[PDB]
C-alpha cells in the first residue's frame, strides 16, 4: 500500500519483477540485479527494509561497493 | 568571556540585540525556544561557531527548564506578552513562568547573575493587567533571588516594535491615524540598542547592578501625537489625526478580551485596540527621579530621530 | 534563378519543411528508455579511486597506522589538517589530536598520497550531509570511527589499487 | 577624462586640488540623501573633515604624491557615492555622526 | 435555475483539475522526450504532485510589495483567471452538452480573448517594476497582434457557416471536416494561439535567462499561482477551439456505425488532447523568436495570410453558389 | 621567423635609445625600456613590416621590494603574422605614472585596471581607470608583497542594521607558515 | 432571445468567488516608446476590420455579389492604408 | 484533548507532505559546484522527478542553493535575494566554499561560510560534491522539514 | 539613455554575471560588464604554496575544462625545470584534453541553446557529459576536479578497462554530435537567432585579443596546437576549421566542427597509445612508487622531502600558452629558486572576450547580448581568479 503514495517505491518494485535476489544485509537489506543492458547494463539495486524512512545511509560498507559498481564481490563475499 | 548565559524570550523583540550584544562580548548564549526550530533561525548568524545554540524547552515543564539552564552561570529572562491568548493569560505569562525560572535559578546554584527584564510602569496600583504581573513577578524573582537585577525599559523603538510598524500599518491601509488618548499620554520611548546595552552593561560591571531596578527610559520625553509626528516626517506621507475618546477605544477593544477565553480557537493579536495598553494610555508613564537611569550605567541613550527610526524608510 | 528552385524554396519556408524532423526526432526519442537512475534505491557508477569522506585506519591487531608524521599536514593545499602528538605512554609515536576541517578541505586525496603508512585514506562514502558545521569538524575519533566502518570496502579499494600506485 | 600627466610642479598640483575639493563639497547633498543624515550630522561638518583630510597633508612636497593622493581621493569619492555601503555612524573611512591614557591603555590590554 | 450553478460547478472544478493534471503532462512529455522521467515520487508515477504543490502555494506567505497600486495588483491574477474560466460557458462537448447555447458565440469568444490582455497590463504596472512593466507591454503586443489574424480565422470560419453559433459550427461539418481544405487556415490558427497565449517558441514571459523579464515576476503564493491556471487553461481552451472549428468538433473521423458508437464527448476530448500534445511537443522541439522577430511575423505574415484567405474563401463560395 | 632573427634585426633597426636591455633565451625573447619609450617602442613593434606584433597577450605587474623601482610591467605580445611572440618589461614605483597602450591594443583597458587594482601603478590617458577586481571601497594593493594575505577586514550579515557590514578581520585559526628552506 | 446570456452571469459570479476563495485563503494561516501607440492603432484599425466582416459573413448568402464587391472596396481602402504603414516602417520593430 | 490532537497531527502530516513533495529552489549559481547542480537537474538525477522544480524569482522560491564561492563583493547581493524569499524557506549550502571558504578560506576577498551571511539548514560536502551528493543532501532537508508541527505550534500559541 | 542593470544571480547565465546596459529602446547603445564577483585571489594564494600545493587552483579557474588548465601550469613547470616527459603521459595527457575540450563544448553549446529557448540538447548533451565524467573519475577518483595531469606526466596509470570504454564511447559519439546539429543547424529560428548577431572582424579580434573559436570564426587561422605544437599534437590528425562571416552562427558551427575533429583526435591517441612510464623518471621531482618507499631509504627520502618541501624550480620567468577549449590561456611564471611560485599572472582568454562585448553588442536588440554571451563561452572563475 506504501505504492500509492510512494512512487519512489513503486518504481523498484516494478523494476524488480523478473529480478534475481542476490543477497541480504545484516539490516534486512534486499539486494536485487538482473542482467540485461539498459543503463549500460547497470542494473543493481537495493529494497530497503524501512518501506517507510528509508535512507541511503543504511547500506553497509560491505554492500556499497557492490551497489555503486565499485567491486563485484556481493556483501557476503566481503565478509567471508 | 567566559560566561554562558541562557536567555529565556530572546525570539521576540528585545532578543536578537542582546544576543547580538551578548556574542560580542565574547559569551556563549544559550537560547530556549518553545515552538518552531525556524524560530531561533535568526541568532545563529550571531556570534562564532558554537556561540550561540538554541535548545528545546516547555515553560509549562520544569525538567527542561533546568536542562537548558544545566549549563549556565547566567540568566536573563525577557519573556512576557502585552496581549492574551486562551492558554496563557497576563499572569500566566508575565508573573508564573519569570517565578518558575527563578525558583530553578535558586535549585540550579550556580547562576551567578540573574537579569528579569520587566516594563516601566510595572506596579500593583496599575491600569495595566499586564503591568500588575510584571510588578507581582518583580517581587517573587526579587524574593527567590534578592541578588537578581531588574530592568524597566520603556516603549521600545526598532524594526520589529510594536508602536511605530502597527501605526504606519494601519496609516497605509486606512490613511488616519487613532489618537486613544486625545494624543496627550506622555511617554519616554527608548531605542531597543540601548536597552540591550543596559542589559550588558549591567552583566559587565564589578557588581555593583545586584538588587537593584533600573529605569531605561529614552533621552527625551513625547506625547503619543509628538511621536506621531516623528512617523509621518519619516514615512513622508500627509498627517490626519482622529480623536478617539477612551471609552470608545475600550469598546472596539472589547471583543477580543471578551471572547478569547470563550472560542476554543486561537485569535489574531491586536495591533493598536489592545484593552490592556489602552488602559495603560491612562496615566503618564515616566522614568522617576529617584531611580537608576541610563547613568548609573555608564550610558547615553540614542535619540530616536533619524537611525533608530531608519526602519520606517520602508513605508515610503 | 530559375523558376523550379525559386518555387521550392517558397513551399519549403510556406509549410515548415524544417521544423517538421525536429518534431519526429524530439518523437523518436519519447519512445525510447530512460535513463534516470532510481536513487536512493539505484545508484551512480564509482571506482575504487573514488576520492570521498576521509577516514582513519588501524592495523589488524587494533593498534592505530598513524604515526603522526605531520606529512599530510604539511602537503594538505587547503590546511584543513590539525594535528598534536606525543610520546604515548608506552613510548609510540602517536596523535592525541587529529583533526580535518571538512568545510576548507578540497577533497584532492593529497594527504592519502603523503601518508606514508597508509593511516589517512579518503573513503568511498560521499553520503555525509549534515545539519550543521561543528558535525563537518571531524576530531580523531570521528575519523577513526569512520575507519570501523569503512575498512572492508577501504582495504578492498586498496587491494585493488595497489598495482597502480 | 583620462588619467592626467603627472603634475609639472606644485602650483598645478595645488589647482588639481582645489578641483578635487570643489567636486568632494559639491556631492555633499547627494551624500546626505544616500545615507539619510538630516537628523544625524550637518553638511558643513563633511565639508570640514573633507578640508582636514587635505590640510593633514599639507607638508607633501612632491608634486607625484599629490597626485595619487588625489586620484585616490576621487576613486574613494566615486565608491562613496556610486556604491555607497551603508553602515550606521560612519561613511566610508570616517566616523559620522582623570587619568592619563596609559593607565587606560593598562586597563585594557598589555598590548599598547 | 436552481440547479444552474451544479453545471457551472460540473464545468469549473473538473476544469481545474483538468490544468493541475495538464500540468503533469507537460512534464512528464517533456522529460520523456529528454529521456528522463519527470514527476514519479509524490504519488504512483508522479500522480500526487498537482496537489502537492497546490497546496506547498496556499500554504506559502503572500508578499504584496509596498506598491501604491495595492488594489490592483491583487486583482488583475483574479481578472485573468476568472476570463480564462468564463470562455468554457459557451464550449459544447457534445450535441446538446453546452452551458450557454449563444447564437453570438464566435464573438463572445472574439471578445473574451481581447479581454485577456488587460490583466498581464495591469500586473505590469501596478507591479512597481520597469523590468515587470517593459514586459508587459511586450507581451501585452504580442496578444493583441495575433488577435488580429485570430479573428480573420474566425471570419473565414464564419463564411462557410453563416452562424455565430458554435454548435452549429460543429454541425456544419458533418459533410466535411473544415480542416481538410482549409488546412493552412488551421496551421495559421494553431501558430497564432501559440502566440496568443504566450506559449513556446513565443512565450517572452519565460525568458528570464534572456534578460526579459515576466510580467508576473514579482508575484508569489496564490496570485502567481492564479496566473499559471489561467494561462493553462487558455491553453486547453485554444485546443478546445482548434477542435471545434477544424476538426468537427464531436464528430466521428467517419460517419459509419463502428465510429457512431463511442460517444461524442470522447471524440472532442481525443482531439483535444492532440492538441494539447502538440503544445508540449512545440515547446519541447524549438527555441524562441525574439520579440521584433515575432512581431514581425503577426503583422507582415499571418495578418496578409489570414485576409487573403477570407478573400479566396468568400470568393469562391460565392461564385459557385455554395453558400450556407 | 624565429628568435635570433627578431634579436639581430631589433638591434639593426630599433632606436638605441629605447632598449636598455635584449635577453634571446629559450624562455623568450625580452626587450628591457624606459617608462619613457614603452609606448613608442610597441607602436614600432605593432606597425613595421617585419615585425607585425598585432596581439597584446597580457599585461602583468610584479613586485620586488628590494628594488628602488619596487614594480616590473611586463608586456607578452604576439605576432600572428609570423609566428612569433615577445616581451617587453618596464619598471616602476608606487609614485610614477607610466603611459597607457590603450590608443594601440584596446586589450590593454582591463589589464591595465587590474595592473592598478593589483599593485597602485598607474596609466596616463586611461580613459576609465578604476578598479576591476576588488569589493568596492577597498583599500591597499593586495599583490604587494606586504600586503597580508587574509588581508585587514573581513564582512558578515549584521541583524541589528539589517545589512553585510565590514570590520576588521578576526580569525579563528591563523594562517600557518610552514617554512621548509 | 437573450435566455442563453443568464448562465453566463452566475457563471460570472461563481468564478469570482473562487477567485476569492483561492486567494484569500494564504491570508488566514519614464521612457516613452512610441511604437506602442503604433501597434495598438494598427490592432484598433484591423479591430474594426473584423467588426465589419461579421456581419458581412453572415449575411452573404443575401447581399450576393453586390455586398462582396462593397466590402472588397472597403478592404482596398483599408489595404492601402496597410501598404502605407507597411512602406513607412510602422511593422518593423528593429 | 483526546481528539484535537490526533487531527492537529493529522493537519501537520499533511503540510509537510505538501512542503516536501514541492520544493523549488532558486539556485545561487556562483562557481563550479554549480555544474555538479546543473547535472543532479539533468537527466541521469532528475530532480523533476522528486517534484524539485528550479524558480527564476526568490518570489516563487523555497529553496536557495549557494553553490560556490562567495566573495565580499557578491555577499550583498545574495543577501538581498534570501530577503526576497517567501516563507517558509531553506538554505542549502553546498560545497567547500559554501561551507566555510574551502580552498579560499584564506582570502582577502572571500567570505568564510555563507552560513556568516543567511542561515544555513543543511550543509553539503565536498569540492565539488558529487550531484548524488546534493541529492542525498536534500533528501535531508525533507527529513528537516518532517520534523516541523507548525499547525500544533501555533495552537498551544 | 535608461540603463538596465541586469544580473542573473543563477546559472541560467553565468551566475555572477552582471551588466550595465544603456538602451534607446530595445537596441543596446553600451554594455559593461561589472566583474570581481568571482574574484577569490587566487594569484596571490598560489604565492604561498609549494608548486605541487599549487596545482588544485588551476582546476577552479576555468571549471569546465579543469584538465586543460592542469596541462598548462604543468607544461609552464616542465619548462622552468627543463624536464623530460614519457610518450605515454604525453598521449594520456592529448587524450584527456580532447575530452575536456568535448567536455566544454557540449556545456557551451546546450546552455547557449537553452539561453535562447531550445531546451533538450541540454539534456542530451549533459548525458554525453556524464560518460566523460566518468572517466575522469576511473582514472582520477574525482568527477571533476582530477588534479591528475602533474609536472612530469600523469598522477597514475590508466586503469585497465579504460580505454575500451573510452572506444566504446567514440564509437557512437558521432550520432549525438549529428542529433544535436538536426535540432539546431538548419532550424529557421535558430539561423533568426545566431546570423549577423555579433560580428566581429579579423583586426577588431587581434585588437581586442581574442583567441580560440572567438578568433578562428573571423577567418584567421590560428590554433595553437599547429602554431606552437606541445606533447604529441604534431602527430596527430586533425582540422582546423574558420568561418567566413564572424558572426554567432559560424562560432556555434566552429565548435560542432572541434568537436568531430576532438572526437578524431582521441581515436587516433587510442590506437597509437604506447606502453611505459607515466611519470618522469629524474628521482629529484617525482614521487617514488608506495612499495619503493616502503623498502627504499632514497625512495622514503624523496617522498618526505617531496611531500613536505616540494621541488625547486630555478630563478627564471616565461609564458607558457596552450588552446584551451575557450582560447589561449597562459600562465607567466616567476621563480626565485624556491619551492613555491614568485609570481604566477594567470591569462584567461574570458578575460579578452568579455572585455569585447561593448564593441560585439553595440546596436544589437536586448534578446541578443545572452546570444553574444554564450558565443564567447564565458566562465568567471578564469574571468575573475
Ligand atoms: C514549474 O512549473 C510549475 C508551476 O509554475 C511555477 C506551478 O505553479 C505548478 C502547480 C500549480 C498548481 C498545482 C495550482 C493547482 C490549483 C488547483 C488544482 C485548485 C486549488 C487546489 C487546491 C488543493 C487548493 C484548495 C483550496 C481550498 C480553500 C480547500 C477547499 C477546496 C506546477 C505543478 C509546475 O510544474
Ligand atoms: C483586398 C481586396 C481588394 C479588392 C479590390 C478590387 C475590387 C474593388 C471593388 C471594385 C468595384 C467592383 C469591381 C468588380 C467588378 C464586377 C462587378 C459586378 O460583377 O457587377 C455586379 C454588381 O456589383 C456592384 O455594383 C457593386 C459595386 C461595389 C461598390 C464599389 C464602390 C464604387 C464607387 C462607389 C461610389 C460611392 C462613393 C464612395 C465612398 C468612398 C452585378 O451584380 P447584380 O447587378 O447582378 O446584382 C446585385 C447583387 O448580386 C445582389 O445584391
Ligand atoms: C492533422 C494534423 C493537423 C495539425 C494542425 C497543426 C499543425 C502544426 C502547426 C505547428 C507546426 C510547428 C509550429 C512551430 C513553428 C512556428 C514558426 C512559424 C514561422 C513562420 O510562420 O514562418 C513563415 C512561414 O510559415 C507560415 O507561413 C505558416 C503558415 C503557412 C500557411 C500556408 C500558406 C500557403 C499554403 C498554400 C495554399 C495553396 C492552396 C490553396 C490555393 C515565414 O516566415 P519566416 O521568417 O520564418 O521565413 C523563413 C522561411 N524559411
Ligand atoms: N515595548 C516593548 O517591547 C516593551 C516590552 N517589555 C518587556 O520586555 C520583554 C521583552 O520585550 P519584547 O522583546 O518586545 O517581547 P516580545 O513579545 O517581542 O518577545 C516575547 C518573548 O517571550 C516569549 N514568550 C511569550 N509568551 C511566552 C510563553 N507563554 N511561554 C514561553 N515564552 C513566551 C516569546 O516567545 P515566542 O516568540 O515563542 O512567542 C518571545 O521570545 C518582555 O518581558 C516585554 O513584556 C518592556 C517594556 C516595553
Ligand atoms: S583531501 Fe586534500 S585538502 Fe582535504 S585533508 Fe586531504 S590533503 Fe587536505
Ligand atoms: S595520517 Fe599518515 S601522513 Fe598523516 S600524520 Fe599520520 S602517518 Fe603521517
Ligand atoms: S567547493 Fe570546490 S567545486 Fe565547489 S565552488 Fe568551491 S572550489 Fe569549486
Amino acid at each position: 500500500m506504501r505504492c500509492l503514495p510512494d512512487g519512489n517505491l513503486l518504481q523498484t518494485k516494478i523494476h524488480n519483477i523478473g529480478a534475481t535476489l542476490v543477497g541480504v544485509d545484516k539490516f534486512g537489506n534486499k539486494y536485487y540485479q538482473k542482467l540485461g543492458d539498459t543503463q549500460y547494463g547497470r542494473h543493481r539495486w537495493v529494497e530497503y527494509a524501512s518501506k517507510d524512512r528509508y535512507n541511503a545511509s543504511q547500506v553497509p560498507a560491505e554492500w556499497h561497493g557492490w551497489l555503486h559498481f565499485i567491486t563485484d564481490h556481493t556483501g557476503d563475499e566481503l565478509l567471508s | 568571556s567566559g560566561i554562558v548565559a541562557t536567555v529565556f524570550g530572546a525570539t521576540g523583540f528585545l532578543g536578537r540585540y542582546l544576543v547580538q550584544q551578548l556574542a560580542k562580548m565574547g559569551s556563549q548564549v544559550l537560547v530556549p525556544f518553545r515552538g518552531s526550530e525556524d524560530s531561533p533561525r535568526h541568532l545563529k548568524l550571531m556570534g562564532d561557531l558554537g556561540q550561540v545554540v538554541p535548545m528545546k524547552f516547555d515553560p509549562r515543564d520544569e525538567d527542561s527548564i533546568k536542562a537548558v539552564m544545566a549549563k549556565a552561570n547566567v540568566v536573563i529572562n525577557l519573556i512576557g506578552r502585552e496581549y492574551e491568548t486562551r492558554n496563557f493569560s497576563f499572569e500566566d505569562a508575565n508573573h508564573h513562568i519569570a517565578e518558575k525560572l527563578a525558583l530553578v535559578a535558586k535549585e540550579h546554584g550556580g547562576i551567578m547573575r540573574y537579569i528579569q527584564v520587566s516594563c516601566l510602569g510595572a506596579s500593583v496600583s496599575s491600569p495595566s493587567r499586564m503591568l500588575r504581573a510584571k510588578a507581582a513577578a518583580e517581587e517573587a524573582v526579587l524574593n527567590a533571588l534578592p541578588e537578581a537585577t531588574i530592568m524597566r525599559p520603556a516603549t521600545m523603538i526598532g524594526t520589529e516594535d510594536r508602536i511605530l510598524n502597527p501605526w504606519s500599518m494601519f496609516v497605509k491601509k486606512y490613511g488616519f491615524l487613532p489618537l486613544i488618548g486625545g494624543g496627550t499620554t506622555k511617554f519616554q520611548p527608548v531605542y531597543v540598542v540601548d536597552v540591550a546595552a543596559a542589559i550588558v552593561a549591567a552583566l559587565k560591571d564589578d557588581g555593583s547592578s545586584m538588587g537593584k531596578t533600573y529605569e531605561l527610559g529614552g533621552p527625551d520625553v513625547f506625547t503619543t501625537h509628538e511621536l506621531a509626528e516623528i512617523m509621518y516626517d519619516m514615512i513622508r506621507e500627509w498627517p490626519r489625526y482622529v480623536k478617539l475618546p477612551f471609552p470608545i477605544a475600550k469598546a472596539m477593544a472589547a471583543p477580543r478580551d471578551f471572547m478569547v477565553n470563550k472560542v476554543p480557537f486561537p485569535l489574531p493579536s491586536p495591533q493598536i485596540f489592545n484593552l490592556d495598553q489602552i488602559n495603560a494610555l491612562t496615566t503618564d508613564t515616566l522614568v522617576s527621579d529617584n531611580a537608576l537611569k541610563f547613568q548609573d550605567l555608564d550610558l547615553v541613550p540614542h535619540k530616536l530621530k533619524g537611525y533608530p527610526v531608519e526602519f520606517l524608510i520602508q513605508y515610503r | 534563378k530559375d523558376w523550379n528552385t525559386v518555387f521550392e524554396r517558397s513551399i519549403n519556408t510556406l509549410f515548415l519543411t524544417e521544423m517538421v524532423r525536429g518534431l519526429s526526432l524530439t518523437l523518436k526519442y519519447f519512445f525510447d528508455p530512460k535513463v534516470t537512475i532510481n536513487y536512493p534505491f539505484e545508484k551512480g557508477p564509482l571506482s575504487p579511486r573514488f576520492r570521498g569522506e576521509h577516514a582513519l585506519r588501524r592495523y589488524p591487531t587494533g593498534e592505530e597506522r598513524c604515526i603522526a608524521c605531520k606529512l599530510c599536514e604539511a602537503v594538505c593545499p587547503a590546511q584543513a589538517i590539525t594535528i598534536e602528538a606525543e610520546e604515548r605512554e608506552d613510548g609510540s609515536r602517536r596523535t592525541t589530536r587529529y583533526d580535518i576541517d571538512m568545510t576548507k578541505c578540497i577533497y584532492c586525496g593529497f594527504c592519502q598520497e603523503a601518508c606514508p603508512v597508509d593511516a589517512i585514506v579518503e573513503g568511498p562514502n560521499f553520503e555525509f550531509a549534515t545539519e550543521t558545521h561543528e558535525e563537518l569538524l571531524y576530531d580523531k575519533e570521528k575519523l577513526l570511527e569512520n575507519g570501523d566502518r569503512w575498512e572492508t570496502e577501504i582495504a578492498e579499494n586498496l587491494r585493488s589499487e595497489s598495482l597502480y600506485r | 577624462i583620462g588619467v592626467p600627466p603627472n603634475s609639472a610642479n606644485l602650483t598645478e598640483a595645488r589647482r588639481r586640488v582645489f578641483d578635487f575639493f570643489r567636486a568632494a563639497c559639491r556631492s555633499i547633498p547627494t551624500i546626505m540623501d544616500i545615507y539619510n543624515l538630516q537628523d544625524v550630522v550637518a553638511p558643513s561638518q563633511l565639508r570640514y573633515a573633507i578640508s582636514a583630510q587635505i590640510r593633514n597633508n599639507a607638508h607633501i612636497t612632491d608634486p607625484k604624491v599629490i597626485d595619487l593622493l588625489i586620484f585616490k581621493g576621487m576613486e574613494e569619492l566615486t565608491d562613496i557615492v556610486d556604491h555607497a555601503k551603508q553602515r550606521h555612524h560612519i561613511i566610508g573611512q570616517y566616523v559620522v555622526g582623570g587619568k592619563t591614557d596609559f593607565l587606560k591603555n593598562f586597563y585594557t590590554s598589555n598590548y599598547f | 435555475y436552481i440547479a444552474v450553478p451544479a453545471e457551472i460547478l460540473g464545468i469549473i472544478l473538473p476544469l481545474l483539475l483538468g490544468v493541475a493534471f495538464l500540468v503533469l503532462a507537460e512534464r512528464k512529455v517533456m522529460a520523456f522526450v529528454q529521456r528522463r522521467k519527470g514527476p514519479d515520487v509524490v504519488g504512483s508515477f508522479g500522480l500526487l504532485q498537482p496537489l502537492a504543490d497546490g497546496l506547498k502555494l496556499i500554504l506559502k506567505e503572500p508578499i504584496s510589495p509596498s506598491s501604491a497600486n495595492f488594489f490592483l495588483f491583487r486583482m488583475a491574477p483574479v481578472a485573468t483567471f476568472m476570463l480564462s474560466l468564463v470562455a468554457w460557458a459557451v464550449v459544447p462537448f457534445d450535441y446538446g452538452m453546452v452551458l450557454s447555447d449563444l447564437n453570438i458565440g464566435l464573438l463572445y469568444l472574439f471578445a473574451i480573448s481581447s479581454l485577456g490582455v488587460y490583466g498581464i497590463i495591469i500586473a505590469g504596472r501596478s507591479s512597481n517594476s520597469k523590468y515587470a512593466f517593459l514586459g508587459a507591454l511586450r507581451s501585452a503586443a504580442q496578444m493583441v497582434s495575433y488577435e488580429v489574424s485570430i479573428g480573420l480565422i474566425l471570419i473565414t470560419v464564419l463564411i462557410c457557416v453563416g452562424s455565430c453559433n458554435l454548435s452549429e459550427i460543429v454541425m456544419a461539418q458533418k459533410q466535411i471536416w473544415f480542416g481538410i481544405p482549409l488546412f493552412p487556415v488551421l496551421v495559421m490558427f494553431f501558430i497564432s494561439c501559440l502566440a496568443e497565449t504566450n506559449r513556446a517558441p513565443f512565450d517572452l514571459p519565460e525568458a528570464e535567462a534572456e534578460l526579459v523579464a515576466g510580467y508576473n515576476v514579482e508575484y508569489s503564493s496564490m496570485g502567481f499561482a492564479l496566473f499559471f491556471l489561467g494561462e493553462y487553461a487558455n491553453m486547453i481552451l485554444m485546443s478546445g477551439l482548434c477542435t471545434l472549428f477544424f476538426l468537427g468538433g464531436w464528430l466521428p473521423i467517419l460517419d459509419l456505425p463502428i465510429f457512431k458508437k463511442i460517444p461524442g464527448s470522447i471524440w472532442f476530448s481525443i482531439k483535444v488532447l492532440f492538441f494539447l500534445f502538440l503544445y508540449i511537443w512545440v515547446r519541447a522541439a524549438f527555441p524562441r523568436y525574439r520579440y521584433d522577430q515575432l512581431m514581425g511575423l503577426g503583422w507582415k505574415v499571418f495578418l496578409p495570410l489570414s485576409l487573403a484567405w477570407v478573400v479566396s474563401v468568400s470568393g469562391l463560395l460565392v461564385t459557385f453558389q455554395w453558400l450556407p | 621567423m624565429d628568435n635570433q632573427f627578431i634579436f639581430k634585426y631589433s638591434w639593426e633597426t630599433l632606436p638605441k635609445k629605447w632598449v636598455k636591455k635584449m635577453e634571446r633565451s629559450e624562455h623568450g625573447n625580452r626587450f628591457d625600456t624606459n617608462t619613457d619609450y614603452l609606448f613608442q617602442l610597441l607602436c614600432f613593434l605593432k606597425l613595421h613590416t617585419y615585425t607585425r606584433v598585432q596581439v597584446l597577450i597580457d599585461i602583468c605587474g610584479v613586485d620586488y621590494p628590494s628594488r628602488k623601482r619596487r614594480f616590473e610591467v611586463v608586456y607578452n605580445l604576439l605576432s600572428t603574422r609570423y609566428n612569433s611572440r615577445i616581451r617587453v618589461q618596464t619598471s616602476a614605483d608606487e609614485v610614477t605614472r607610466i603611459s597607457s597602450v590603450v590608443s594601440l591594443f584596446p586589450s590593454a583597458g582591463w589589464w591595465e585596471r587590474e595592473v592598478w587594482d593589483m599593485f597602485g601603478v598607474s596609466f596616463i590617458n586611461h580613459p576609465d581607470l578604476r578598479r576591476i577586481l576588488t569589493d568596492y571601497g577597498f583599500e591597499g594593493h593586495p599583490l604587494r608583497k606586504d600586503f597580508p594575505l587574509s588581508g585587514y577586514v573581513q564582512v558578515r550579515y549584521d541583524d541589528p542594521e539589517k545589512r553585510v557590514v565590514s570590520e576588521p578581520i578576526e580569525m579563528t585559526q591563523e594562517f600557518r607558515y610552514f617554512d621548509f628552506a | 432571445m437573450m435566455l442563453e446570456f443568464a448562465p453566463i452571469f452566475i457563471y460570472l459570479v461563481i468564478s469570482l468567488l473562487v477567485s476569492l476563495i483561492l486567494l484569500g485563503v494564504p491570508f488566514l494561516f519614464s521612457r516613452f516608446d512610441i511604437r506602442f501607440y503604433l501597434v495598438s492603432i494598427l490592432f484598433l484599425i484591423f479591430d474594426l476590420e473584423v467588426t465589419f466582416f461579421f456581419p458581412w459573413a453572415v449575411s452573404l448568402n443575401k447581399i450576393d455579389l453586390f455586398g462582396f464587391w462593397s466590402m472588397m472596396a472597403f478592404l482596398f481602402i483599408l489595404t492601402i492604408g496597410f501598404l502605407y504603414e507597411w512602406k513607412r516602417g510602422a511593422l518593423d520593430w528593429e | 484533548s483526546k481528539a484535537a490532537e490526533f487531527v492537529i497531527s493529522k493537519v501537520d502530516d499533511l503540510m509537510n507532505w505538501a512542503r516536501t513533495g514541492s520544493i523549488w529552489p532558486m539556485t545561487f549559481g556562483l562557481a563550479c559546484c554549480a555544474v555538479e547542480m546543473m547535472h543532479t537537474g539533468a537527466a541521469r538525477y532528475d530532480l523533476d522527478r522528486f517534484g524539485i522544480i528550479f524558480r527564476p524569482s526568490p518570489r516563487q522560491s523555497d529553496c536557495m542553493i549557494v553553490a560556490g564561492t562567495l566573495t565580499n563583493k557578491m555577499a550583498p547581493a545574495l543577501r538581498k535575494v534570501y530577503d526576497q524569499m517567501p516563507e517558509p524557506r531553506w538554505v542549502i549550502s553546498m560545497g567547500s566554499c559554501a561551507n566555510g571558504g574551502g580552498y579560499y578560506h584564506y582570502s582577502y576577498s572571500v567570505v568564510r561560510g555563507c552560513d556568516r551571511i543567511v542561515p544555513v539548514d543543511i550543509y553539503v560536502p565536498g569540492c565539488p560534491p558529487t550531484a548524488e551528493a546534493l541529492l542525498y543532501g536534500l533528501l535531508q532537508l525533507q527529513k528537516k522539514i518532517n520534523r516541523r508541527k507548525d499547525f500544533l505550534h501555533w495552537w498551544n500559541k | 539613455n535608461f540603463t538596465l542593470n541586469f544580473g542573473p544571480q543563477h546559472p541560467a547565465a553565468h551566475g555572477v554575471l552582471r551588466l550595465v546596459l544603456e538602451m534607446n529602446g530595445e537596441v543596446v547603445e553600451r554594455a559593461e560588464p561589472h566583474i570581481g564577483l568571482l574574484h577569490r585571489g587566487t594569484e596571490k594564494l598560489i604565492e604561498y604554496k609549494t608548486y605541487l600545493q599549487a596545482l588544485p587552483y588551476f582546476d577552479r579557474l576555468d571549471y569546465v575544462s579543469m584538465m586543460a588548465q592542469e596541462h598548462a601550469y604543468s607544461l609552464a613547470v616542465e619548462k622552468l625545470l627543463n624536464c623530460e616527459v614519457p610518450l605515454r603521459a604525453q598521449y594520456i595527457r592529448v587524450l584527456f584534453c580532447e575530452i575536456t575540450r568535448i567536455l566544454n563544448h557540449l556545456l557551451a553549446l546546450t546552455t547557449h541553446a537553452m539561453d535562447v529557448g531550445a531546451l533538450t540538447p541540454f539534456l542530451w548533451a549533459f548525458e554525453e557529459r556524464e560518460k566523460l565524467l566518468e572517466f575522469y573519475e576511473r582514472v582520477s577518483g574525482a568527477r571533476m576536479h582530477a588534479s591528475f595531469i602533474r609536472p612530469g606526466g600523469v598522477a597514475q596509470d590508466l586503469p585497465l578497462g579504460l580505454c575500451r570504454d573510452i572506444d566504446s564511447f567514440t564509437q557512437q559519439f558521432a550520432s549525438r554530435i549529428d542529433e544535436l546539429e538536426e535540432m539546431l543547424t538548419g532550424n529557421r529560428i535558430w539561423k533568426q537567432r545566431l546570423v549577423d548577431i555579433g560580428t566581429v572582424t579579423a583586426q577588431q579580434a587581434k585588437d581586442w585579443g581574442f583567441s580560440g573559436v572567438m578568433l578562428r570564426g573571423s577567418g584567421v587561422c590560428w590554433d595553437l596546437r599547429r602554431a606552437a605544437p606541445y606533447d604529441v599534437y604534431d602527430q596527430l590528425d586533425f582540422d582546423v576549421p574558420v568561418g567566413t562571416r564572424g558572426d554567432c552562427y559560424d562560432r556555434y558551427c566552429i565548435r560542432i566542427e572541434e568537436m568531430r575533429q576532438s572526437l578524431r583526435i582521441i581515436v587516433q591517441c587510442l590506437n597509437q597509445m604506447p606502453s611505459g612510464m607515466i611519470k618522469a623518471d629524474d628521482r629529484k621531482l617525482c614521487p617514488p612508487s608506495r612499495c619503493r618507499m616502503k623498502l627504499s631509504m632514497e625512495s622514503l627520502i624523496h617522498h618526505f622531502e617531496l611531500y613536505t618541501e616540494g621541488f625547486s624550480v630555478p630563478a627564471s620567468s616565461t609564458y607558457t600558452a596552450v588552446e584551451a577549449p575557450k582560447g589561449e590561456f597562459g600562465v607567466f611564471l616567476v621563480s626565485n629558486g624556491s619551492n613555491r611560485p614568485y609570481r604566477c599572472k594567470i591569462r584567461a582568454p574570458g578575460f579578452a572576450h568579455l572585455q569585447g562585448l561593448d564593441f560585439m553588442s553595440k546596436h544589437h536588440m536586448l534578446a541578443d547580448v545572452v546570444t553574444i554571451i554564450g558565443t564567447q563561452d564565458i566562465v568567471f572563475g578564469e574571468v575573475d581568479r
